[PDB]
């Protein structure tokens, strides 16, 4: 019992060790998502509702199937209800419950880490909140930044030192590339919960736009 | 059966009548037709006794257990849905002889202007439903009665009194034209009942308040 | 009920009356016909109330499903065949009485001519579908009426406002022959809905335009 | 077999050893849940029922199914018959057969312990009930206070030498928050809840933010 | 076929008649109608034995199940709810023939006021309920002389024997008036069964009162 | 999968050592539950039908299952059929069966021991039956008394010596908590006995508790 | 069809006419229709033959299946329960036409009086039963002439004997007016069959000596 | 388990490395599949889609399977939707998941490695996506030239010095078959297909014996 739980963990801890980083940080414009990702067309950043987004590190298909799974929910539970009853914290405990069963349950536990983050709808003013699912469930509520994937110490160690509240998106996306490389546009995907957006709030920062955003 | 609702500035008021028949018989007299289903919505029902009574109870079960579940009640369009679905799930039944259909008022905490946060919303037998920006709707057999009443006193409705007195003139007239719908028997002592939500909830009004009202239209009537 | 729809140059437009009846009795006077399902499609929907709103939100949602789930909207196509597989999925409660058509207006992006990318698709209660070349369709109980005006007015159809007047038209014949379609309320303030799609997308016409269109019929039958 | 027992009880053991501490006092008011908690959003306390409080220790994801399950069969069992019927003996009953299951049969046992709380309705005069399941299904019948999670010892002696019947609500709170601080605490690091059996129907309501902080000076 | 049920200060009386039939033919004269389901209520049921004697036995015995289950007995409404939901479960066998409406009578022993603790309940076929709150109640193809009859004496129920009197002159206008309800038949000795309950439970009523109160009633009709 | 059943003979059996004892005894009015219980509301005995009561032993979880199985068996034979026609026997045979499955087929064994007890029907003559069923489905028919749970051989012994088949309620009570005091050492009190009789007296439902200042009576004078 | 059963001081007695039709058509002269379906009880059933007999041996089945089970006999009342419960069970068939009614006889061993331990049961196709406390009772298209003829002739019961000769009389009123009941067959000596029930069992009752009763009673008709 | 996983990662693997090798690279026309195969009827080389094709290397039956399961995917998808709809990025993004259930829940893991290719609809300009899906799932995205099976590494290089954006068919054959060859071969020892971006409607087709052979000169 403790040998087979005590492998499992060391095999998705291994897993999520050796994955590529990624970032999530809370900005005066809403959440900004930036993941070192050399694919052209393989997203590990994702729009799960109006207000709510996705990312993820360490095996693809893994974090995949978590993500349509989360999409399926979140639409699921807006019609069953209302498109406003659907939040970033249903979502997380939802990914909490679903990533301890498959630890427990399934043939290989997942190497996975998951962050939900949701933004303010549009017109009002709510802090964003950022949450954090591990491999075996365990779930964090963070405040300003989550970081997952790879040696996140060296990370996580950048962002305290030059993480400021309400930063501009360049100044937050120029932190979070300098916290990572602790790298250009076709090596990173970047998106964004834009808390000033009417409706769907997540939208992607692709080619001439993110480089424009770079170089300040 | 008549179930009547009604908007007035800061608030909603629903009230229902109180008799309960087999075709011309009548099986009851103090019966309950409308029931505080939240901290913010009533529900009254017309139809089959049965029917009423298990959506109703059905219905607050529902909404509490999502709010007890999530840590955060319903938005008021996720109630409507969720009350919507219940009928047409009995849409079966309803064909069979099993029919009731629900009026559904409310007060959205989270709308914008907190003296339109009334809501009004009334349903068919397949589920498909309709808040009324007029300020009133009916629901049973005296429904047209009452709403047509309504239709005449609703300029006079500036608050909840002047609201609730409209509500239960209404209620007054439909038992007046429909034999299914109980007036107010001054022998008994039994009148409509009535609900009465705002921003500090919903509450019951006291029948003597109702009584109150009941025997001011009556006189009204006579001289 | 009736719902137009009309191709104009670089755009589409499609427009329904207020108008809610149980039989005689008119249950509604302010309901929403037409609906924006997604950036580039609206659909207006005739028949049950429950099955008619049932259908654009179920609809709605499909489409950015398959949106958020594959990282692509639909082609139109797959759009069209997605609509009439929810309609032959109804075919049996149609059948008792729970009947709903939807009328289907979109701009595809993807087409050739960014002119002619507007498009028009019909359906039946068996969900087999029509894409109208003529330019213009109508679905509900006015929609002969609808389809006959707009067939001697869309000569006049050169940009997005006339466009949008010869609906706001169409939908006035359809309410002076047909009860069951409500007509511009003028007391209460009540106007037909109406939504335009061109290359920027899908967006709400505003009340009071429509009010003016209509108040300008209204003045030029008199 | 006796080898998966023993490593099973010491997974879990270990497992709500390692976990925030929550403690749950009956005063004069009904029932205080304090439990250590830095989260916003994330709860270890909850409503089951009108007159009945939830508390847990230990693994959030497991001891929140736990929690849900247990709402289910409280909304249940009232709507099946009426909502009177519905206990604090009822639930924690069912937890320790739940629990039993779970321990002896899941792929991994639950690393949680549960408190179920009950108060008297309005009006009415019964002694407040506090029940303690352990992740094993064990089930214990308290009358003063529960502890649950981290290093129970220091804070049930603190409470064992702290505690007296009746307290009022800043009394009980401050002895709760002593018990707590005697092992390895504001407002942004506690959740507070009460079963007020003053309250005419629903006796859970929380204590947050400014209130409680007024109630913490 | 013609049960009864009175609130009387301090307790309930539910009394019915012991008539047995098929068509016009009668099938059975001792038959019992009135079952003590539990230490605080008796249900008297009418319609086909089959179902109602299935409905009383399946009744009691889920009530003491909860009971030693949970160690606590159901609250009354609980004890309402479960009647109701059998009932339900009926209605379908019930518009095939196999019909059967239960009348509950009870002592709550958690009310407030003892001496108003007792309850009446009445039943539809889909499990419909309503508490009486007007004192008493009838059930069956005399129902509604027994009810008119209580109407007219019920100012006379002033403790458990003048509302035992009233019971049993309600079920002697009831068969006075319907052919399936059975009297008092004196050749024979057999007499309505009652149940009585107060704070102290319920108990059967000796037929021996029952016959005393027959005879008291018949030569007052003389 | 020798060791299979001896593990499991030993898990059950060490389970049911390291609870609380029970006692149950026949006396001139009936059948005498006594045991050693802090609990206010938690029970170790209960009621099974009219003249058949059930005490246990062990995990508190578990022989709550076995005891809401023997209250559903009883209720569904007796609609079946009667109540007549439910026995103490029946009662005890099937926990016999039930039990032999769960020890050779469950994750793990249940840690109880179990005690049917039945009564005469009222105005019977008839003698008291007891009936022992162990973890492994074991069934024991025994004349006198039961004894579950702990070191039980001290109990045993003292109930030898000084049983009366004929005692009245109060003595037998007496016997019984000096008997469990003798197992663990001066005060067995209220607040931690929970007792209760299958009293042949009764005229329908033998299952009575003695409980608070009753039981206080029953324990002084 | 005719069955009849009558208590009398001691005992229980039941018996039944031999004749099987298909409409008008005689299909059967021998048959037999009243069974002992264990030591102290005897079942008659009327309607269809197949579900008849199936009734029978199924019942004799299954009381000596709980009895081998369970060591001990049912009470009285668990048996009549049982049949109850098998009759219920082919109301169904019945609705279709494949209907049988059962009469039960016993002598109840656990009965306080031994006297009056004979126990008489009459079922309905719903499974609906009743314990017949007047003393007799009977089944089938000759039930209402048998019975009463047995209304009149009960007081002549004293013992098993004239309780028996009493029942042979009412089968043979019974086949007097109805034709789907057979009367004593003087050419073939075909009589109706008997069981006799007290402490000592249940016991068929040897055909001569209800020939005896047959042969007295006609003579007793003719002068 | 983790043990297990390992095993499993190692004969697969190995399985993979016994294997004929395959490469697809993208060239002016389209795309270019060239794989060792001696086999008159056994193919490696397959049509999924309109515009979409797919290589194999590794057990003959295993891959068969995963070939037949992703032309189910994409028919069913287009016949639900449009055969517009279905793009080469889903059908190797539905592989990577099945590869990954298998490798982790079947018997034994296949000893496959996948490629999806996707070529430009008829009239359109938009640069081949090159997909590679490996036993465990793994999903890789590729911009030039995919090479499965056997000992890779001389084959990537080999590419690698001698691909260029544009070839022509013939010069893409040439430089692939050095390639492999690197890693005599011939029309009898090869299996090659492309998926041509001017056909109209279904862009994959075969080379064959004689044509090959001009083309090979
Ligand atoms: C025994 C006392 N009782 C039960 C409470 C009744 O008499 C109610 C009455 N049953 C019926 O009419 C029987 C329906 C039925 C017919 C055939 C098979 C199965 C069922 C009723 O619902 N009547 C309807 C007439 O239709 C509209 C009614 O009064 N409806 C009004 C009504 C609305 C909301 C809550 C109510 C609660 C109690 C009583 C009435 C209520
Ligand atoms: C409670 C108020 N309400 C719901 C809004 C209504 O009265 C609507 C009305 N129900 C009905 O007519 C009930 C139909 C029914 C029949 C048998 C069993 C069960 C149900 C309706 O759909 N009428 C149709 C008649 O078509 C000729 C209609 O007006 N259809 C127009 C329509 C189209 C698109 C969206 C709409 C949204 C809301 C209301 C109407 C809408
Ligand atoms: C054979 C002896 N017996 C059974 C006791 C009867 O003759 C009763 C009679 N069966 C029937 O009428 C048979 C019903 C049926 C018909 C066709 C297919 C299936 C079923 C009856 O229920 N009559 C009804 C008439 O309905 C109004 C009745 O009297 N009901 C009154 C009644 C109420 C509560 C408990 C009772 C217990 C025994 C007898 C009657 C009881
Ligand atoms: C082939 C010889 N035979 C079998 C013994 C018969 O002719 C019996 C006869 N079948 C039928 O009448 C067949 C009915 C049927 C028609 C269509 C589809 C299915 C069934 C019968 O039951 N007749 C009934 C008339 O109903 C009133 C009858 O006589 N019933 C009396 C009777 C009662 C108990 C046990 C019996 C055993 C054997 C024979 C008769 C018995």
């Amino acid at each position: 019992m403790e040998q087979a739980m005590r492998e499992r963990s060391e095999l998705a801890r291994k897993g999520i060790a050796r994955a590529k980083s990624v970032v999530a940080l809370a900005y005066a414009g809403g959440v900004l998502f930036v993941a070192e990702n050399p694919s052209r067309s393989l997203q590990k950043i994702s729009e799960l509702y109006d207000r709510v987004g996705f990312a993820a590190a360490g095996k693809f298909n893994e974090f995949d199937n978590l993500r349509r799974g989360g999409i399926q929910f979140a639409d699921t539970r807006g019609y069953a209800y209302d498109r406003r009853d659907v939040t970033g914290r249903q979502l997380a405990n939802v990914y909490a419950q679903t990533l301890g069963t498959i630890f427990t349950e399934q043939a290989k536990p997942y190497e996975v880490e998951l962050c939900v983050a949701e933004v303010a709808h549009y017109g009002e003013t709510k802090r964003p909140e950022l949450y954090r699912i591990t491999y075996d469930g365990s779930i964090a509520d963070e405040p300003h930044f989550v970081v997952m994937g790879g040696t996140t110490e060296p990370i996580a160690n950048a962002l305290k030192e030059s993480y400021a509240e309400n930063a501009s998106l360049t100044d937050a996306l120029r932190i979070a590339v300098a916290a990572l490389r602790a790298l250009g546009v076709a090596s990173l995907e970047v998106a964004v919960l834009d808390a000033n957006r009417p409706r769907r709030a997540f939208r992607r920062i692709t080619g001439s736009a993110l480089q424009a955003l770079l170089v300040d | 059966t008549t179930i009547v609702a009604l908007k007035y500035p800061g608030g909603v008021v629903m009230a229902g009548d109180r008799r309960s028949t087999q075709g011309n018989m009548i099986s009851g007299r103090d019966v309950r037709k409308v029931y505080i289903t939240d901290d913010y919505t009533a529900t009254g029902i017309a139809g089959t006794a049965a029917v009423a009574v298990e959506f109703a109870r059905l219905y607050a079960v529902e909404l509490e257990h999502y709010e007890k579940l999530e840590g955060v009640p319903l938005t008021f369009a996720g109630k409507i849905n969720r009350l919507a679905i219940m009928v047409r799930g009995n849409l079966a039944a309803a064909m069979q002889g099993l029919l009731a259909l629900p009026l559904l008022a409310g007060y959205d905490i989270h709308a914008s202007d907190p003296q339109s946060a009334g809501r009004i919303v009334s349903f068919d037998a397949a589920g498909g439903w309709n808040i009324e920006e007029e300020g009133y709707q009916a629901v049973g057999s005296g429904s047209l009665f009452a709403k047509s009443s309504m239709k005449k006193l609703y300029s006079q409705v500036t608050d909840g009194d002047s609201g609730l007195r409209v509500a239960v003139e209404a209620l007054y007239d439909a038992a007046d034209d429909d034999s299914a719908t109980g007036g107010p028997d001054l022998v008994r002592g039994i009148f409509p009942t009535a609900v009465i939500i705002d921003a500090d909830g919903a509450v019951d009004v006291p029948e003597s308040r109702i009584a109150e009202l009941a025997r001011a239209i009556i006189e009204s009537r006579s001289g």
